[PDB]
RNA sequence: CUCAGCUUCUUAGGAGAAUGACGUAGCAUGCUAC
RNA sequence: GUAGCAUGCUACGUCAUUCUCCUAAGAAGCUG
């Protein structure tokens, strides 16, 4: 708490009581400098007080104003730091049907509907083109989520029903995609 | 043995098939009441002098027709005889034949009776009173010999629960009609005693499951216009039954049988003083004690607590549209309001406010206070609702669409998950591992959770033995101070809280406490010390961290009743709260040695101590209204000296319309609360703690004379009981010098911890194998037949050594460490619940540990017992949070460093991340 | 360590579906809510990883408000 | 305070230390006014103190005066907005037949449970599922509490209107249950 | 959106106690002057 | 005996902090 014009003056009164006790004054010399000192040690701790207290303040101010602020960022980016969070944990977690459904959604072969789990299952996706259908489908069998589909219907972009031998390398450009496929679990 | 079974049979033309061993008495093991003067109780006595004969028809089968031939001395059958003789034409009795056979040199008289069952009444009351599964043949032979239900329902997992399956009800009704032929009987029994001249004891075991009354050794003949039958213990014995059963539902219909239209009352039928007056003339003729249909001609709170009992039997034939606030057209200044004049109490029957200010002047703030709190005009404007998601009458609908409302998931703390994988917890194989999530739920959260209270069935209860019991559990509140107090004394914890259905539209609590000055409260509630103000109580939906994905609704009491009920009980819930050592234990900190202190407590010289304890199924909805308002009655005990009858009848009138059975707003549509404490009031934890009291002197009381007593080598015991006995049923006044014995007797065999619905207790083992005191047992039949639910075993529990402790109590295990060079009891909490505290949260901010450190600075307070423990990981739980609080100071300090150019000046927040600072919060010193 | 992982990628999950305003939708919102409930209170890891599988598929079909293209990685 | 008038004197006081010590002769009187210096200060300071609590006092009461007056304002708004209210709920009472039914009474005191059940205009069913719907609200027109009710207007949990049409046993599943059928009284 | 209980942290105010110090009044003793 | 100074003590005014109690406010945690 030094840096005040009050402990520049408590120093020098200190330094001139230590230099008294070296000189051994006398009880009425010493009694005199002991309450200089005291006068001026009264001044600097009062002002070091008040030095203190102001900086608890200002800490807590401070430290106020950083919760306030850490707390409106932590509310305004809620939505993206969740999904951020979310895919790390997916990440993390490794496993074969979320990985394998994340990859088809990244080439856009979602699902429409929520994928079932029980044997009487209706599970339909959107297939966007003939490189995912391809990878994807093979003759009457459908690998999603780690799972085998059966394919039932297979209805073009425009709601007509193609047949499964249309489908073709050579047959590709004249489909309208994307494709919907409606399969059952195997 | 031909000869003997020809003279049974003699008579009738019908066959006998021998059911003893050649003219053997047949064991018989039933359910005698009893009161001898050297035995007492109402026990499974093993009395075996009957010889029973069955009734065999065309293809061969036995009927429930029973002839029970027991012998009797010469003078006992000349009484019978003389007796039975000026009984002959009455219809309710069984048509007794008297004989006399040889046996082998003497004519002992084999007197005889015809068409009785195998089971009396007293088997069909103590079966449904004293219920456990592990023994419950006899429910299921009664269930099964009358087509009650069929054999199968018993294969059903929980078949008994009322929780796990409500059809139970509807196999219980099956009986209703059989009792109430029976209870309709055995008054013409007394009718025709009355004008015989035959006066005597009427027992439910001298009455099989028709009616017949078989038994008339215990008679004595005044002169014919003269006689007393006593029913004190017969019709209160069978009291609970009868709404169990609901023996009284062959009322709503016209010429009252099960095969006509149900009875239309018109609508505008409020009083039905006469029909209640007519059904205990009907069903109760001889009931000695004065019945007031409404209670507000009731004498005393003991007075209040009878008649109340019988309005929740009578008052399930009346229709459901009757009961509510009784609306009537005020005129103000002009314009007709129309507000709630009286109330229809389905216990208290019909009630009407003193002071009706019809054509009034002007409306000032309390004047629309208490118009605006009552929910008159807002189901007086209204569209009709027919809600049909809830079993619950649905009043009106005030918005023209339902609300509904979800429930969130709970936000995820990923760096406290991250440090607590890190340091290696959440693994597999690890016994602490996470539990408690905030879990989540669809649009119909509230309302389902609102649903549960279908649970809640009108019950009545034993009369003459609540009457005792409230004067026991009153002797456990004896040593407070409580009363009235005014405004200016009253002590509101939070007055930023919502102040209920239609003030939270306005403001806060604060907005109404602050706008009506001392005054205006005093004259409020001095209003509702002579009128009765109806209230609404929204259902709002809690949001917690739970291992159950129970929604956990809470009425939103309106303001206007809470700070009257405040006003009242104040003074006496403060005095439970400052006072320690106590049953009621509320407000004892667990810190600073107070868990060490009321362990100790608990077992303050018990003989043979070993602890039990228990956690009601669903306290605030499967309540009993009869429970609710003896709870609210022992809590205006207190006011003898400030308040009169009238005025205390009014403010039990004016809890039970603001609380017991008021009309909710479960999301922008009024309900009808079926009954039970509703979780929002101003005593509902001291409420909770005495219906607590009241369960567990039930118990005791029913496991001292469900007791054989003849067993019973104490005899201050044995006397204790048979004086017990009088007290219920013979005695009718307040005996307080047998109370405090019996109050002393329980709080040294029997201490008590009790804190709402948990319970610790601490019961003298010997005695409870004995059978002189409540085990788990009788606690589990006492809520089976008074709080209509089925305690499992996950609720309960029984803790054999002391040095362990109570496995459980308010949620806080409790172990014996070495802290201090004393061996101290320490509430350790779930681990799993506080790494799901930490983990998992309620704001998204609370997320980011740096903001919220106390958060987890209180964690670690909670959970430094857990270093103690044996397992590793236990303590690895607060080692864990000491270094995630360090972490988070560490972040917390470089985000302010780098942020800005200023270090963190002090460094008084060492002593967090030190065990030195949480070992002081349970050292016994402050 | 996948079983306690599971029901913290649901929590995180269903928040981030709420988010996306499935809570507007009554019917789908239940299926998830109860589908995120049937997570955390299970005792199986591979029956918590279908319903985790059905869960990702509620939050695929919202094609437009999440992009899984970009933000995948 | 520091504009008392008292602070002239102590001012003095220190003029004359300011003086006197610059001297620093006559010996006696030196030490005399020395005293009357802390005899000028205390008082001083005794009466700053007095000063300074009654300004907090005045603070205060200012304070207790304003925060009256809030309550006070606050009070008036809600009289007001409560009269409002009832006053707009009193004009929605169908006042025919609630007088008939009141007049009906035997002393003009009914139940409220029935007041619903016998004036309303608007019968609004919640129907949690389809078998419920065809058991009560079946049709364009039903029956409850002995009125004709007719079917105004059927919409979903998400508020969503649904024809009567769409409600079928085979077409159920693809509704949003419960169904909020707002009938009309007939 | 509730009713109570306990605990931790932070801020402001009041009182008391402990020790350090200044000033004034009084008492005991000591000293310079008459 | 008066004036002045010194040591000690009692009382009061003034402050310096530490501790205790509490009056209220804010943040959070746990329990029924
Ligand atoms: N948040 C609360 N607010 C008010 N009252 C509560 C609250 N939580 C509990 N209570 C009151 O305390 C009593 C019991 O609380 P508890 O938490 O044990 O619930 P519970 O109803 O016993 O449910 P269950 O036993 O099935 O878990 C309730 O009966 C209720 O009246
Ligand atoms: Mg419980
Ligand atoms: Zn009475
Ligand atoms: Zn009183």
């Amino acid at each position: 708490f030094s840096s005040l014009p009050s402990y520049a003056a408590f120093a020098t009164a200190q330094e001139a009581y230590e230099q008294a006790v070296a000189n051994g004054d006398s009880e009425v010399v010493l009694k005199k400098l002991k309450k200089s000192l005291n006068v001026a040690k009264s001044e600097f701790d009062r002002d070091a007080a008040m030095q203190r207290k102001l900086e608890k303040m200002a800490d807590q101010a401070m430290t106020q104003m950083y919760k306030q602020a850490r707390s409106e960022d932590k509310r305004a980016k809620v939505t993206s730091a969740m999904q951020t969070m979310l895919f790390t944990m997916l990440r993390k977690l490794d496993n074969d049907a979320l990985n394998n459904i994340i990859n088809n959604a990244r080439d856009g072969c979602v699902p429409l509907n929520i994928i079932p789990l029980t044997t009487a299952a209706k599970l339909m996706v959107v297939i966007p083109d003939y490189n995912t259908y391809k990878n994807t489908c093979d003759g009457t069998t459908f690998t999603y989520a780690s799972a085998l589909w059966e394919i039932q219907q297979v209805v073009d972009a425009d709601s007509k029903i193609v047949q499964l031998s249309e489908i073709s390398m050579d047959n590709s450009p004249n489909l309208a995609w994307p494709l919907i496929v409606t399969a059952l679990r195997a | 043995a031909q000869s003997f079974l020809n003279r049974v049979c003699g008579v009738s033309a019908a066959r006998l098939t021998p059911c003893g061993t050649g003219t053997s008495t047949d064991v018989v093991y039933r359910a005698f009441d009893i009161y001898n003067d050297k035995v007492a109780g109402f026990a499974k006595f093993l009395k075996t002098n009957c010889c029973r004969f069955q009734e065999k028809d065309e293809d061969d089968n036995l009927i429930d027709s029973y002839f029970v031939v027991k012998r009797h001395t010469f003078s006992n059958y000349q009484h019978e005889e003389t007796i039975y003789n000026l009984l002959k034409d009455c219809p309710a009795v069984a048509k007794h034949d008297f004989f006399k056979f040889r046996i082998d040199g003497d004519m002992v008289p084999h007197i005889s009776r015809q068409r009785l069952t195998k089971y009396t009444m007293a088997d069909l009351v103590y079966a449904l009173r004293h219920f456990d599964e592990g023994n419950c043949d006899t429910l299921k032979e009664i269930l099964v010999t009358y087509n009650c239900c069929d054999d199968d329902y018993f294969n059903k997992k929980d078949w008994y629960d009322f929780v796990e399956n409500p059809d139970i009800l509807r196999v219980y009704a099956n009986l209703g009609e059989r009792v109430r032929q029976a209870l309709l009987k055995t008054v013409q029994f007394c009718d025709a005693m009355r004008n015989a001249g035959i006066v005597g004891v009427l027992t439910l075991d001298n009455q099989d499951l028709n009616g017949n009354w078989y038994d008339f050794g215990d008679f004595i003949q005044t002169t014919p216009g003269s006689g007393v039958p006593v029913v004190d213990s017969y019709y209160s014995l069978l009291m609970p039954i009868l709404t169990l059963t609901r023996a009284l539902t062959a009322e709503s219909h016209v010429d009252t049988d099960l095969t006509k239209p149900y009875i239309k009352w018109d609508l505008l039928k409020y009083d039905f003083t006469e029909e209640r007056l007519k059904l205990f003339d009907r069903y109760f003729k001889y009931w000695d004690q004065t019945y007031h249909p409404n209670c507000v001609n009731c004498l005393d709170d003991r007075c209040i607590l009878h008649c109340a009992n019988f309005n929740v039997l009578f008052s399930t034939v009346f229709p459901p549209t009757s009961f509510g606030p009784l609306v009537r057209k005020i005129f103000v200044d002009g314009v007709p309001f129309v507000v709630s004049t009286g109330y229809h109490f389905r216990e208290l029957g019909v009630v009407h406010n003193q002071d009706v200010n019809l054509h009034s002047s002007r409306l000032s703030f309390k004047e629309l206070l208490v118009y605006a709190a009552d929910p008159a005009m807002h189901a007086a404007s209204g569209n009709l609702l027919l809600d049909k998601r809830t079993t619950c009458f649905s009043v009106a609908a005030l918005t023209n669409n339902v609300a509904f409302q979800t429930v969130k998931p709970g936000n995820f703390n990923k760096d406290f998950y991250d440090f607590a994988v890190s340091k290696g917890f959440f693994k597999e194989g690890s016994s602490v591992e996470l539990k408690h999530f905030f879990f989540a739920q669809d649009g119909n959260a509230a309302i389902s959770d609102y649903d549960y209270y279908r649970y809640n069935l009108p019950t009545m209860c034993d009369i003459r033995q609540l009457l005792f019991v409230v004067e026991v559990v009153d002797k456990y509140f004896d040593c407070y101070d409580g009363g009235c107090i005014n405004a200016n004394q009253v002590i509101v914890n939070n007055l930023d809280k919502s102040a209920g259905f239609p003030f939270n539209k306005w403001g806060k609590a604060r907005l109404y406490y602050d706008s009506m000055s001392y005054e205006d409260q005093d004259a409020l509630f001095a209003y509702t010390k002579r009128n009765v103000i109806p209230t609404i109580t929204q259902m709002n939906l809690k949001y917690a961290i739970s291992a159950k994905n129970r929604a956990r609704t809470v009425a939103g009491v309106s303001i206007c009743s809470t700070m009257t009920n405040r006003q009242f009980h104040q003074k006496l819930l403060k005095s439970i709260a400052a006072t320690r050592g106590a049953t009621v234990v509320i407000g004892t900190s667990k810190f600073y040695g107070g868990w060490h202190n009321m362990l100790k407590t608990v077992y303050s010289d018990v003989e043979n101590p070993h602890l039990m304890g228990w956690d009601y199924p669903k306290c605030d909805r499967a309540m009993p209204n009869m429970l609710r308002i003896m709870a609210s009655l022992v809590l205006a005990r207190k006011h003898t000296t400030c308040c009169s009858l009238s005025h205390r009848f009014y403010r039990l009138a004016n809890e039970c319309a603001q609380v017991l059975s008021e009309m909710v707003m479960c999301g922008g549509s009024l309900y009808v609360k079926p009954g039970g404490t509703s979780s929002g009031d101003a005593t509902t934890a001291y409420a909770n703690s005495v219906f607590n009291i009241c369960q567990a002197v039930t118990a005791n009381v029913n496991a001292l004379l469900s007791t054989d007593g003849n067993k019973i080598a104490d005899k201050y015991v044995r006397n204790l009981q048979h004086r017990l006995y009088e007290c219920l049923y013979r005695n009718r006044d307040v005996d307080t010098d047998f109370v405090n014995e019996f109050y002393a007797y329980l709080r040294k065999h029997f201490s008590m911890m009790i804190l709402s619905d948990d319970a610790v207790v601490c019961f003298n083992s010997t005695y409870a194998s004995q059978g002189l005191v409540a085990s788990i047992k009788n606690f589990k039949s006492v809520l089976y037949y008074q709080n209509n639910v089925f305690m499992s075993e996950a609720k309960c529990w029984t803790e054999t050594d002391l040095t362990k402790g109570p496995h459980e109590f308010c949620s806080q295990h409790t172990m014996l460490v070495k802290q201090g060079d004393d061996y101290v009891y320490l509430p350790y909490p779930d681990p799993s619940r506080i790494l799901g505290a930490g983990c998992f949260v309620d704001d998204i901010v609370k997320t980011d540990g740096t903001l919220m450190i106390e958060r987890f600075v209180s964690l670690a307070i909670d959970a430094y017992p857990l270093t103690k423990h044996p397992n590793q990981e236990y303590a690895d739980v607060f080692h864990l949070y000491l270094q995630y609080i360090r972490k988070l100071h560490d972040e917390l300090t470089g985000h302010m460093l780098d942020m800005y150019s200023v270090m963190l000046t002090n460094d008084n927040t060492s002593r967090y991340w030190e065990p030195e600072f949480y070992e002081a919060m349970y050292t016994p010193h402050t | 360590s996948k079983m306690s992982d599971v029901k913290c990628t649901s929590v995180v999950l269903l928040s981030v579906l709420q988010q996306l305003r499935v809570e507007s939708s009554s019917k789908l919102w239940a299926q998830c809510v109860q589908l995120h409930n049937d997570i955390l209170l299970a005792k199986d890891t591979t029956e918590a990883f279908e319903k985790m599988v059905s869960l990702l598929s509620v939050l695929l079909s919202m094609q437009g408000a999440v992009d899984i293209n970009k933000l995948c990685e």
